[PDB]
This record gives structure tokens, C-alpha cells and sequence, in this order.
């Protein structure tokens, strides 16, 4: 265009189904001669159902002159329907005891604050720059950060958390901060259905339950993923009987490679059999790419 | 009319109109006059809409004379629950005096509550200029001569690989080269000046038309531009028209263009001015 | 406003009168069409009702993607002050029901690279102002005459004839007769 | 599948297909690790090709897992067809976040993101592409070159030959200025010119014919007959250098054949290395007229037509306002049972529409209710009806509000009419009046009847004695001066003469 | 609407903008004329005022009964 | 004035066509020229006439008399009765007479 | 079309005369790219006069954009003005046994 | 023009934003044949915020016939919101001596 | 159309192919038909000017 385009504030976009709707945060000004422009959008309502994948939001109702397309280039994240009573209890208790961040817990709670809601931290004592456990360095606290988006922390977030925690660490101590690492979990489920739900409804329910289970808020970095726990989380959906479960091409518990690695389940295959003998086979990829 | 795309300006209001809602539009015939350049007309304030109307007649007192104006918010107490505790907007006040009695009539109401750069440009001609030497047409930064030491010798001269003359840079910033040359479009020195870099405009005008652009890793400064079209805080891209080299109204009606920027930006700027690809 | 989509007719000139409509009654949305006035007078016509008189003060450019047809029930007169450039990629077919009178002040250059065919029923004459010509008669007579009156005659009225007009002839570089 | 997506899908097939078939149709039947194509009937039989369970199948190497993942978003994919394979590849581009970078010509990032799906694509910072199935000679630059070639080939197919004299802009109110200075006409191929304001009496104290002070260093000139402000390109034949001057003065000396007189600054602007314009008093120059213009670009009416078409499809959609949440007891039903001698009770129904209250001492509350026709008169509509009778139109209008219809006669068939900024009640009134009908409302049901002198089925007779209290009979003479336009329409006044 | 009686000029294409008048204000009696937009842009001219630029995407048929 | 036709141009004139060009007429035809005239064809120039063909040139009438400028360089002058004057298209200069007499008149110093 | 099309619920259709009028049962969603779609319609009123043969309904009163034609591919059936007393009696008895 | 042109007194001009507004001091008479001429303008209100550089004011709200452009050839100066007490004291003392 | 092949613009139905048969010429007998394709449209017949 020979003039500068303006996408107005609160521009409504939606997915193909038309049930999930996002609105632009502010006005977007695409300067004359440009062809694309990015701006942040917020979901219509609270909830974890708005955590959609990349390019999943492309339908818009109001037409603009010369506007060719719109699409979300980032998977929407931080959808939360609320918090349980125990989460609110934990939030209240951390206010009771964060005076002088001294223990691993104390440090993590502080870093999760001021970095956002939906992030994660892992505090390790006496861990040097080599990240080798067998060489302890007294006076060193290493922080490992996962940003609000669920990815390893961007250097700007690292700098922000460092500046936040600098006037709170013991004088003479050395604070090291680096991004966290992610381990991808691929699930294969073979289960028997009681026919109380459709295959699509069962698959949606299982996917939702696993997305809740593998929330970084519900995961402790560095702790092994227990296959019995995963099976219990899957079966708590109801209306199915588990026959077999594979994680990373095995049926054994998956230990994290090191202390600062968080699990992040990426792919799941369903093979659901009912009483009548219908075999429903499906595959869902949840992350955009292995190194995300 | 220019594009004929039939743009919609507002969310429809098909309330109490019918169950179809897909065959009618519920509007008027005459459109509203549009006021903004690009933005659409604001939605009706709603505070001009009356949801309740109240007629109040009272015995006038001094407080009801000085404090009873349409700029105040009325609060009537000791009355019905839906009246108590709400701000009443005074539509009008009338003070009558037929005898020793002063009478007041109050009409009040309740308002309703709530890219890297441009595509193509015409081919420019770039002429390197120096105070002593004659002005010569150039095709790249390699063929040029450094400009003078301006107002206190802020320039310093280094030697580079392919430059046929010493390279001038700001004192202390080797990266930031500084040059003075004249743009041209079909032999016209009053041509628009495309932006040499993409970034945010931080300062405009001043003593000698200073357009300053913050590119995120450095500053690009331009001097001797007239009729600036960009405002501070605006986002510009590579090739955006920042202004005019010389104003039409004969404001000394002649000058060159002064530019401070790093080597890559200047080289790409000259290449885009010559080739026309931005 | 235009009558057709891809028509870009000449604009009204300065000081000319137009009629303006306002879409939705808005003063800022106006659409115009010129009218016949005095700064815009009427063109001269033989029949003011049926005739069409058009003048263009600039260039005229017409592009037709498909075929073009032109039917003239009377005479077609073309007057060009400059050059005429005709570029036909295909064949050129002209069928003239009358005569061809071609008067050229300058040269005539005819270039082909396959064949030239010149055919008549009667006589063909190729002559200059010098009085020299080739006459291929309609009765089969052939005449090759020069300016000074030496002629080679073939055909029928006479026999094979070579009139030399009292001037000597020659046979340079002769091996055998 | 614009040319960009088409070219990218080629850049993918150039390495993900069998050897020798990268643009061929048979490449849609490629098998990973094998030069033998699978059965032609299998790609249409439905579902996914079972003939090779483990191997990757198709032009873009996909398994049944990717097919199911695509079907999770595009359920219409039922078989493995070249169109279906293309749609699956487009879905994979969407999911791997390749589309946003491909739509803005960031091919490096697009290839980097696509390397996570296809093993033959190198990644950014790793020519192995997070895998090790990158062949020798395969680099990001080569893939970019192939994509550019394919995109150019696709664009050349629909390349037009027309030119555009305007430029697109976002809004009608917004305006843009010219960008190019286009030569208009040639004033003189070769004419003599001189410069004034140099070692002469012309200084900054003189006034040009423009009414401006003379600036000798400015790029200006005096012309014999051009209007002021005209921009003239002056080209000096010695060095073939041209400068645009602005005609402001008229010139004092006339001489002979002197069309223009440059200023000192304008003459200095014509100097070049080795050629000083001031050195030669008289310059043999060429004069042309230039003007600000919009550059002529390629015609974009074909793209504008598509944009208008998609905007037309998008505007027709549910983008209305939701129902207003109003917790109140205001709009309820008012049922009235009334009797005068207790022999029978007459019942009537209304809808509450207003309320009044006097608060001080006179405790009085007044309720107002109206008939259900008030519901039909609430909102102004714009709509059109075609090929519908009066009864059918009334039935649809009543069904829109949940009313009942009582109309024995069908009425005439309305072939074409438009409701322009009218309430449903107003449109019904016009349509019934034009056909000689009238409406009435009782309870919930609206009834439509003929306006005839004998239409009241029941008759009730009263006597003036013993019952009535007042009786006023009035008679007036008909005139077009008073009344409404409809009143004179019902009288003899009407447009008898119409044009077909 | 046409300027002269016996010309049948090319019709507007789909998605092109026109201006519509309504005879006697009736919505069912509309008469149109093409306008210059972008789906119907301006043709290239040396002088936009005096020059005439016309393009026909179909056949052009002009028949003249007189000279 | 400019005219571009992407297809065929058909001109049908019931009357008489007059063309008056003050400048130069340039015709570049990418195909053939078939000129069929019922009446005379009178061409007149006053500077020069140039007729050029890479192939063969034939100027003939219905009488069977023609001048043939061969593509191989032969020249043939034939009358209606079949008397031929030939030059050289890889043969001999021959004056074919069809068994009829040849006359020299005003012969001086042959 | 490039997007899904919706024929709204309660869409009125009629025959050539317009005396017999049917209404669609629900919303008809013609997916993007498709042109033809089927839905069910019910008579405006009860009675045997609405039992009509196939291809008898071809008019719709409201002109929607992109909508070209409508028809019925099945004869309208089961239009009744009230069942018989004997059938009611038999139905009552079969409920008993 | 063929006649004298008048830019009327109190003619409002502004910058690109339209927030700073100046008004002409008097009538400006451009003589016949002349095109571009000058006049003094004063700020809409007092204050140092109206001191602007040259070529900063280029818009005029009322579109007048034959008028093409407006500019300021000087930086607007002497915009003040009240002088200091010390300057007033000096001015008072100087009157005495 | 499901199969793409090469140079295949149209694919008739079984009934359409049967409608092309004539006495002594069975369209179904020959799998591939060399056909000419044209576009037709409903029109008002062109009549004499009135």
C-alpha cells in the first residue's frame, strides 16, 4: 500500500471450528510498503481449552481492505481455568516463608515470581559453571529457568531474574542462572473401551488429562517420570481399561538425564478397542517441533 | 470507493428484531460521516442514553442554588431503593420566583453504566558533495570523498579496503561513518528522502531538520531535511519517506543531505537508491 | 464515472462544467460526468442525431485482446500527418472491388524472402519518366524499350524483333554462337 | 495453494521423492528407500496405503501417523490423493510453524522449521537438519535457489501485460503524494541559456516576479512564458547532466531566443568534474517539463478482484451483538379480567412497556401495556422478498416473533419488493394497505382481513335512550390541502401514468 | 446506462464497483454506471487529461452505415 | 494514435477507401500478402522502385507471357506463343524460337 | 464458496403458486467448496394438502446470496389431519398387551 | 492570479498533528501575478510550548481557493508563561534611574 | 477427479459415456475417447432487430 495500514484494537480471530476466539491487545500499524505485521492477542475467556497450536487461529469475520491473511505464529499458552484450594494454600504459605531465600525451594518460588505465571525454576546448590555434580563449589547457587511459554529461558528473562535476585542473595555468594532443558515424552496407549464414551471423546479426555499431568507446574524438574503414575492419570479419565502403555519406546520408568531437565510430552498414539471389536487408531502431536 | 471491498465498521445489533438474524441487517439508509483518516467512528457513548427519568420539584435553598448545577452528580436519599445510592445526571435546573417563595424544578436522569522495507521506489541519483571539491555522481560508497570536519572537528579519517578516499567517522565511533551527499530524482534536488534504515523515530526537527532513528543496535541520524513527514515515536521501515531535501517555499531553497550511520546501512542505502530495490 | 470498465476517457479540462452526484448525500463522496456547455461546445456534424464526432487532444490508445471488425457502409478517409506503422504477424488479405491508385512522393521498398507474384489479365507496364519501359502485353507481346529508342520486341504482331535504331550492338566475352 | 506454497512443496519434493521424479506426477507415488512406485489404485481405494506398512508413502514422505494427525484438523481427507497429499503437506507446514515465515519470504527460517518434519532439509546452524539424512550438495542456499526458480515459474504463468496508473491505499479518507518526477514535454531540444545573480546587481534585495526575495544560490530560473512553479529539467549538452529548476521569475533581459535564465545556484548545480558551467557564459541546454506523479506499476485488478470476493464472503457471517443481560421484572405480561354484572368475565392480554410513580405522599404507580404488534414495531429492518404471497410474508414475519396468524384469504403474490429501513409492523402495514387488507391483534394472534363494506360478521345495536351520555356526529369536505400523502393516495390522486 | 443509443459497451466484471441510481426512489428500479476503483483501475497515459486509453478484453465490432 | 489487436482485424468497406499519409508508410507483415484486385493497380513513385525477393519472382498474365527472375538466378522472358529468351541458371544463354523467324531491323554494326 | 455456507433454520420455501409453504427443520451447512446440500422441511400447517409429489417445491421467498435453487427430492408424506378412532383403539390395546 | 489575493486575518494554521495552532496577525495581500508571499502569526495561547522550529507549521484547516501551501520561515520565539520576579525587579529599578 | 494422470482434463461418468454411443459405435467399448470439449451456457436466442 501507498499508505499505512491499521488493524484496530480488539480485532477478533478464531479457529476453523469458530468456537475459540482471540482479540488483539492493541492497535497494529503496518507501515506503508510493508506486507506483514505482528501483534499480541488474548483469548476471549479463561481456560486451558484456548491453548492451541501454531497456525490454529486463522479465521476472522470482519473483513479489512487488502488484508490477505492472519495467523498465530506462536502456540497460545498459559490457559488456566483457575486454581484449586491446595494451590491457593501453597501461594499463601510461600508468603509466610520466603524471608531470605536460602533453601532450594525458597529460591525457586522467588524466581517463578517476577518471571511470570506458567514458568518453572530449579535451584541446585554448589553447582559450578561446568554443571558437574561431583565438583561442588561452596557459595554457588545455580538456577535453571523455563520461561512463561514453556521453553528454555530467553537470555533477557535470565537477566531480569538475575537483577531481581541480586539484592536478595547472601553477600559473597555467586549466583549462576541458565535455561532449563526439556526431555520429550512419546506415549503409545493400547486400551479397552467400555463404550460409555465415543472414541473421539475418549481421545480428547485422555489428551486433556495428559496435558494437565505434564504441566510444568505439576512436574518437578529432575525427577523421573513413573509409568504407573502416567497410567493412573490416563485411567482417571474413566470409561476405559488400560492394556498397555509405552513411553519413549519402552514400558519402564524414564529417568531424567540430569537434575535440571523437565519432561515435556510431545506425541501420543491411541489404539482403543471396544467390546464389539472396533479398533480406533489415532495419533496426536502436541508440540510444534522436537527442539521447542 | 477506491478498493470497493465493502468494509464493515461495527458489530451488528439485531436485538429484539427477529429470530432469523441472517436475512436482515437492522440499519439505516444514510451512512455516518467518517471523521478519522483510517480509524472508524467511535461507538455511541451511552452516557447520553437515558434509562431512568426523574422529575424533581423542591423548595429552593442556598445550597440547592449554588450546588445544583448540571456539572454535579445528584444523590437522592430517603426514597425508593432503586433511586438511593445512584448518581443522577442533572439534565436541567429551573428557578422560578412568583412571590416570596423560590421554587426549583430539576430534570435529571440516569445514564447507562458500562516488514524490512518497502517494495519498489523510483530510481535515484546520488551525488557525493564536499565543500572544496566539485560534486560528483557516485554508484557506491567506495567512490566518494569524506566530508569536512564539522563545527568542532567531530570527524576523524581512517583508511579502509575498497574506498578510493579516506573514510570519515564520528570521533570515537569508527563504526559510525558520516557523510554529506545530495539525492536526486529525475534531476530534482527537492525529491523525497527515503529512510536509510528501519527502526523507531526518536527525535525530529530542531536546528537543522534532524531525523533520528533508533534501529536497536545503533542510531541513524539525518540532517538538512525539510518538511518532515514522520513524528517522534513512529515506526519506519527501510525506504520510508522521512521528508524532503528542500522545502517548496524557498527556505534557502538549496542544501545537501547529512547522514550518520554504520557502513552496512550506508552501503545498502546507496545500492537501493541506485537500483531502486528496497 | 465511466460507461465501461476498462475505458479511461479524457478528463474534463480546467474551467469546464460537470454534473456531480453525491453518494449517500455525503459532500466528501462525489462522482462527476462532463456535460455539453460552451467551454465544452458541440462538435460539428452533418446529422446531429445519428453522426458521431469525437476529438482527442492527446494520444489515442486502443487494445483489443480478441478479434476486431469494422464495417463502413460509405467511404473511409484516413489522414495521417506523421508515419503509419502496420505490424501484422499473420497474413494480409485485401480484396479490392475497384482500382488502386498509389501515389508516393518518396521511394517504394518491397521486401519478401519467399516469392513475388505479379499477375494481370491485360497489359503490364513498368515505365519511367525517361521513356524506358517493359511492356508485357495482354496479347502476349513483349516490349523492352530504353530511353533513346532501342527496343526488343517479341509477341505476335511482329516476329522476334530487335530494333537497334541505327546504333551498333555488341557481344562482349563471346566464346561460341 | 498460492505460488509460494506450490514452490515450497516443490522444494520439498525435490529431495523427498524418488530419483528422477521431482516435478513429475508419478513422484506422488514415491516410496522411501525404493525406486518402485506403489499401486495406482491404492492411492484412491481409501484411507492410507497398506501395501508398505512401515515405509514412507507419497510425494512428501509421510506415514499413517501424519495422515491421522492431518485428519484431526482436516477430516475431509479420506484417501491418499495428490490433492490430499498436497493438503496434508500444507497442514504439516501449518503445524510445524512454517507458514508464517514462508508468507513473509523468510526462507531461511522457513527451511529451518521445515527441517524438523522432513529429514532431507538442513537446519540453521546444522547442515544435518536435526537428523543425518541430508544428501551431499544439499544446502539452505541451494534450496532457496530452487524455491526461487519454482516461484518464478509459477508466477510467469499468470503474469499480465497491463499497467496500473494508481496505487492501492487502505482508506478513502487517507491520501498519498506523488513519488516520481515524470518528464511531460520537451520545451526545446537545444537552446542557449545564461545565468544571472553572479557578479551582477541581482542580490537578495531584489524581488522576483513571484513576489519572493531572490536567492542567487537557489535552483531557480526565469522563463519567458511558463507559469510560476513549473518544474523545468535543464540538461547541459556538454556533460549530459540535468537539474530541475523551479520557474519563479520572469526575466529582465529579453534578447533573442532566450527562453530561460538560470540562477547562479542552478548553474553551479550543472557543473561536473572537469566541466564548469560557470566557466562558459552561455550554455547550450535542453529544456523539459517535469511533474510529480505516481509511478506506473503492474496492473493489479486481478488480485483486487480476488480480495473483493473474499471480503464479500467474509462480511456475510455471524458478527452480531449478543443478548443483553437485564435482570428485571419490567417486561412481563399484563392479564386483565373485567366484568360489569358478574355474568361473564372478559379477558385481555398486554405486554408491559412503561411505568410511572409519584413518590411523595401520593403513593401512585401507573403501569402501561401495549398489544403484541408493539413487538413488531420495535426494530428497523432492511430486507427483500421475492415470489411470496401476502399470507406467506405475514406467516414468515409472525414466525420470526412467535406469533400466530389468522388470515383466510391468501392474497396476491408479491414478486419483488424491498423493505428499506422499516419496522416489521410498518412493512406489514404498507403491504396490507396496498392490497386492501387490514390487520388486528388479539392476545398473541394477529389477524388479517379484507377492508370491505360488509366484513363485520356480528352486529350489535344500541339505542340513544337510557344508555349513552354523549353523541357528536361530524362531517367534513374532502380536500388535498389537509391530511397525509397516503390520504391523497387513497383518494383520486395517484400516478396513473407510469413508464415500463 | 449508455451515452449513445446504439453502443453496447463491455459490462462490469464480477467484483467491480458501480454507482446505482433508483428511478422514483424504487429499490426495484435501479440503473448503474461503472466507476474507477482498483478492481477497475486507471489505464496508463502520457497525459491523463487529454489522452484516451481504452482496452477491450473481447471482440470489438464497429459498424458505420455512412462515411 | 496506437492500435493493438490480439486477434484478427477485419475491415469491410462498401464504398471507397482514401488513405493520405504525409510521412513514411512502414509495413512489416509476419505472414503472406494475398492482394486480389478486380480493377486496375496503378502504382506511381517519383524517386525509386525496389522489388526484392530472396526467392523467385514471376510477373505473368493470363496470356501465358511472363518474366521470371529465378531463385537460382535464371532469367526467362516468355511470350504467349512460347518464344523464350533465357540467360543463366546453371545452363546456356538460349534464345528459344519455337521454329519461328527472328527479325533484325535498323541493324547497324551487329 | 471459499467458506462454509449456512441456509438458516426456518427457511421458507414454496411451490410455483406459493400457496403451500414449507420450513427447514434446522441449519443447513454446505461445507467450503461444495455446492449442493440436503436438509429436512416441515409443512406450515397440518393436513393432507401438504403431501406433494417430488420436484414440486422450487421457490424460496427470501433471496439469499450465492443460493441458486431449491427442490425436494422426496414426495412429502405423513401429512394428516387426525388419526381414526379405530387405530387409536388398537394402539391403546397393544399398549395393554 | 489576474487579481489581488487576500489571506484573511485570523487564519488558522497548525503543524502535522494539529495540536499547535497559530493565527495570522492581519490581512495578507498577494498582488496580482505574484504567487508566494509572507505575514506574521501569533500562537493560540501563551506558553513556551508554542516555540517551534522553522518549517514546522504546514497545515491550514480552512481550504481556500488558489492557496497551495503555508510554512514558517522563522522559528517561533518569545513564547512565555510569565517573567521572573528578579527580571521584574530589575525593570522596576531601571525606570527609577 | 481422483486420478490425475497426464493431459486428462475431463472424466465422464458411465451414463455420460453411454449417451455418446450410436448404432455401430459403442463408447464404452473404447476405454479412451478422443473428444472435443466446449463450454455451453443458457442464452436468449439472437433475433432480428425490432
Amino acid at each position: 500500500l501507498s499508505t499505512d495500514f491499521i488493524v484496530p484494537i480488539n480485532f477478533q480471530v478464531s479457529d476453523l471450528s469458530g468456537t475459540l476466539r482471540f482479540y488483539t491487545i492493541g492497535n497494529l500499524v503496518i507501515p506503508a510498503g510493508a506486507t506483514f505485521g505482528t501483534i499480541e492477542a488474548i483469548a476471549e475467556d479463561i481456560g486451558e481449552k484456548y491453548n492451541v497450536s501454531a497456525n490454529f487461529i486463522d479465521q476472522y469475520s470482519t473483513p479489512l481492505t487488502y488484508l490477505q491473511y492472519v495467523t498465530n505464529i506462536r502456540p497460545a499458552t498459559n490457559g488456566r481455568s483457575g486454581e484449586t484450594i491446595d494451590n491457593l494454600i501453597e501461594r499463601c504459605a510461600q508468603i509466610i516463608r520466603i524471608r531470605n531465600p536460602v533453601s532450594a525451594l525458597d529460591f525457586e518460588q522467588l524466581a517463578e515470581l517476577t518471571m511470570g505465571e506458567g514458568s518453572r525454576c530449579k535451584a541446585i546448590g554448589l553447582l559450578g559453571i561446568n554443571k558437574i555434580v561431583t565438583d561442588p563449589q561452596p557459595g554457588v547457587v545455580h538456577l535453571f529457568l523455563l520461561d512463561v511459554n514453556g521453553n528454555p529461558a530467553d537470555p533477557v528473562t535470565i537477566s531480569t531474574v538475575g537483577a531481581t535476585l541480586q539484592p536478595r542473595i547472601m553477600l559473597g555468594t555467586r549466583l549462576l542462572i541458565s535455561p532449563m532443558e526439556v526431555l520429550n515424552i512419546e506415549l503409545e496407549l493400547i486400551a479397552l473401551s467400555d463404550s460409555s464414551k465415543t472414541f473421539q471423546q475418549l481421545a480428547d479426555d485422555i489428551l486433556e488429562a495428559l496435558k494437565v499431568f505434564f504441566n510444568p507446574a505439576n512436574l518437578t524438574p529432575g525427577e523421573p517420570v513413573l509409568i504407573e503414575e502416567v497410567k493412573f492419570a490416563i485411567r482417571s479419565v474413566g470409561g476405559l481399561s488400560i492394556s498397555y502403555l509405552q513411553m519413549n519406546d519402552n514400558a519402564i520408568n524414564i529417568p531424567m538425564p540430569n537434575q535440571w531437565t523437565i519432561p515435556r510430552f510431545s506425541y501420543i498414539g491411541f489404539e482403543l478397542t471396544d467390546s464389539e471389536g472396533t479398533v480406533y487408531r489415532d495419533n496426536v502431536v502436541t508440540v510444534t517441533n522436537p527442539e521447542e | 470507493a477506491d478498493s470497493g471491498s465493502l468494509i464493515k465498521v461495527d458489530k451488528d445489533n439485531k436485538r429484539e428484531a427477529g429470530s432469523a438474524a441472517r436475512t436482515f441487517t437492522t440499519g439505516v439508509d444514510v451512512p455516518q460521516p467518517q471523521i478519522q483518516k483510517q480509524y472508524s467512528n467511535p461507538r455511541p457513548e451511552g452516557a447520553s442514553v437515558k434509562e431512568f427519568q426523574l422529575q424533581l420539584e423542591l423548595h429552593t435553598s442556598q445550597s440547592d442554588l449554588e450546588n445544583l448545577t448540571p456539572d454535579t452528580a445528584l444523590y437522592i436519599e430517603n426514597t425508593l431503593p432503586f433511586i438511593v445510592g445512584k448518581s443522577w445526571f442533572i439534565e436541567s435546573v429551573r428557578h422560578s420566583f412568583s412571590e416570596g417563595i423560590f421554587t426549583s424544578q430539576v430534570s435529571a436522569y440516569i445514564p447507562v453504566a458500562p516488514s524490512q522495507g518497502v517494495g519498489k521506489l523510483p530510481v535515484y541519483e546520488i551525488l557525493s558533495y564536499r565543500s572544496g571539491r566539485t560534486v560528483k555522481k557516485i554508484t557506491s560508497l567506495q567512490q566518494s570523498y569524506e566530508h569536512w570536519r564539522g563545527t568542532g572537528g567531530y570527524t576523524a579519517y581512517k583508511q579502509l579496503s575498497g574506498f578510493s578516499s579516506p573514510v570519515s567517522y564520528m570521533k570515537g565511533r569508527p563504526n559510525q561513518l558520516v557523510y554529506d551527499f545530495i539525492l536526486q530524482q529525475n534531476g530534482n534536488q527537492s525529491c523525497p528522502v527515503p529512510s536509510p534504515a528501519s527502526g523507531r523515530v526518536v527525535a525530529t526537527g530542531g536546528s537543522n531538520g534532524m531525523v533520528k532513528i533508533d534501529t536497536g543496535g545503533g542510531e541513524v541520524r539525518l540532517l538538512h531535511m525539510s518538511n518532515i513527514r514522520v513524528k517522534p515515536g513512529q515506526n519506519v521501515i527501510r525506504g520510508t519517506i522521512l521528508g524532503t531535501q528542500a522545502s517548496v517555499g524557498g527556505t534557502s531553497t538549496g542544501t545537501h543531505l547529512h547522514i550518520e550511520a554504520n557502513q552496512f546501512i550506508l552501503e545498502s542505502y546507496v545500492q537501493s537508491l541506485v537500483t531502486g530495490n528496497w | 464515472i465511466r460507461v465501461s470498465q476498462n475505458q479511461d476517457n479524457p478528463l474534463p479540462q480546467i474551467n469546464q462544467m460537470v454534473i456531480v452526484w453525491f453518494v449517500d448525500g455525503d459532500s466528501e463522496k462525489g462522482y462527476y460526468l462532463p456535460i455539453i456547455n460552451d467551454a465544452n461546445p458541440s462538435r460539428e456534424k452533418d446529422d446531429p442525431v445519428n453522426d458521431s464526432a469525437v476529438r482527442i487532444e492527446g494520444n489515442n490508445t486502443i487494445r483489443i485482446d480478441k478479434n476486431d471488425s469494422e464495417t463502413v457502409g460509405g467511404n473511409q478517409t484516413v489522414a495521417i500527418a506523421g508515419e503509419q506503422n502496420i505490424n501484422v504477424d499473420g497474413n494480409l488479405i485485401e480484396n479490392i472491388g475497384g482500382d488502386i491508385d498509389q501515389n508516393v512522393t518518396g521511394k517504394i521498398e518491397v521486401r519478401s524472402e519467399s516469392t513475388i507474384l505479379i499477375d494481370a489479365d491485360g497489359t503490364i507496364i513498368i515505365k519511367n519518366d525517361s521513356g524506358a519501359f517493359i511492356s508485357l502485353g495482354g496479347n502476349g507481346e513483349v516490349l523492352i524499350q530504353d530511353s533513346q529508342g532501342r527496343k526488343i520486341r517479341l509477341g505476335g504482331a511482329f516476329n522476334s524483333t530487335w530494333d537497334l535504331n541505327g546504333l551498333p550492338m555488341a557481344f562482349i566475352n563471346a566464346t561460341s554462337v | 495453494f498460492t505460488p509460494k506454497i506450490r514452490a515450497f512443496l516443490d522444494t520439498i519434493a525435490s529431495k523427498e521423492t524418488a530419483p528422477g521424479t521431482a516435478l513429475n506426477i508419478e513422484g506422488y507415488r514415491s516410496v522411501s528407500g525404493s525406486s518402485t512406485l506403489f499401486d495406482e489404485s491404492e492411492m484412491v481405494a481409501g484411507g492410507f496405503p497398506r501395501s508398505q506398512g512401515s515405509k514412507n508413502i507419497g510425494r512428501y514422505q509421510f506415514t499413517v501417523i501424519d495422515y491421522n494427525h492431518a485428519r484431526s484438523k482436516y477430516p475431509n481427507i479420506n484417501n491418499y490423493s495428490p490433492q490430499n497429499q498436497d493438503l496434508l503437506a500444507y497442514f504439516k507446514l501449518q503445524h510445524r510453524n512454517v507458514l508464517p515465515y514462508l508468507l513473509r519470504d523468510d526462507l531461511d527460517n522457513a527451511i529451518d522449521k521445515a527441517s524438523y518434519e522432513w529429514a532431507s532439509f538442513p537446519g540453521i546452524g546444522k547442515p544435518q537438519g536435526q537428523f543425518n539424512q541430508v544428501q551431499s550438495g544439499t544446502t539452505i542456499a541451494s534450496l532457496k535457489s530452487y524455491y526461487e526458480t519454482r516461484l518464478a515459474y509459477y508466477r510467469s504463468l499468470e503474469a499480465g501485460s497491463d499497467f496500473q496508473a494508481s496505487a492501492p491505499k487502505d482508506t478513502t479518507n487517507n491520501q498519498y503524494a506523488g513519488k516520481e518526477y515524470k518528464t511531460i514535454r520537451t520545451l526545446s531540444n537545444s537552446t542557449t541559456a545564461s545565468f544571472y545573480g553572479y557578479n551582477d546587481g541581482f542580490d537578495s534585495s531584489d524581488l522576483t516576479a513571484n513576489g519572493e526575495r531572490f536567492n542567487p544560490e537557489g535552483i531557480t530560473a526565469a522563463h519567458e512564458s511558463l507559469p510560476f512553479g513549473t518544474l523545468v529539467k535543464v540538461t547541459w549538452a556538454v556533460n549530459n547532466k540535468s537539474v530541475v529548476v523551479r520557474i519563479n521569475d520572469r526575466g529582465a533581459f529579453v534578447r533573442l531566443g532566450r527562453q530561460i535564465d538560470l540562477s547562479y545556484g542552478a548553474a553551479k548545480a550543472l557543473s561536473s568534474p572537469g566541466n564548469d558551467a560557470i566557466a562558459a557564459g552561455l550554455l547550450t541546454v535542453k529544456l523539459e517539463v517535469v511533474e510529480l506523479r505516481t509511478p506506473i506499476g503492474e496492473n493489479l485488478k486481478e488480485s483486487a478482484k480476488n480480495q473483493i470476493a473474499e471480503n464479500l464472503e467474509k462480511i456475510k457471517k455471524n458478527q452480531k451483538e449478543l443478548a443483553t443481560p437485564e435482570i428485571s421484572a419490567k417486561g412481563t405480561q399484563i392479564t386483565l379480567e373485567v366484568s360489569i354484572d358478574r355474568s361473564a368475565i372478559a379477558v385481555f392480554s398486554f405486554l408491559h412497556t412503561g411505568t410511572k410513580h409519584n413518590a411523595i405522599i401520593s403513593d401512585t404507580t401507573t403501569f402501561t401495556g401495549q398489544s403484541v404488534n408493539w413487538v413488531l414495531n420495535r426494530r428497523v429492518k432492511n430486507t427483500r422478498y421475492t415470489g411470496v404471497t401476502l399470507k406467506g410474508l405475514a406467516a414468515t414475519i409472525t414466525r420470526q416473533y412467535g406469533l400466530d396468524l389468522d388470515m383466510s384469504e391468501e392474497g396476491e403474490m408479491i414478486e419483488n419488493i424491498s423493505q428499506v429501513s422499516q419496522t416489521d409492523w410498518q412493512f406489514l402495514e404498507k403491504m396490507t394497505a396496498i392490497q386492501g387488507f387490514g390487520m388486528r391483534t388479539v392476545g398473541k394472534v394477529l389477524q388479517i382481513y379484507k377492508i370491505t363494506v360488509n366484513a363485520k360478521k356480528l352486529n350489535y345495536t344500541i339505542s340513544v335512550v337510557d344508555n349513552v351520555k354523549s353523541l357528536i356526529v361530524t362531517d367534513q369536505a374532502q380536500t388535498d390541502a389537509t391530511g397525509s400523502s397516503q390520504k391523497i393516495e387513497h383518494y383520486g390522486g395517484r400516478m396513473t401514468t407510469v413508464v415500463d
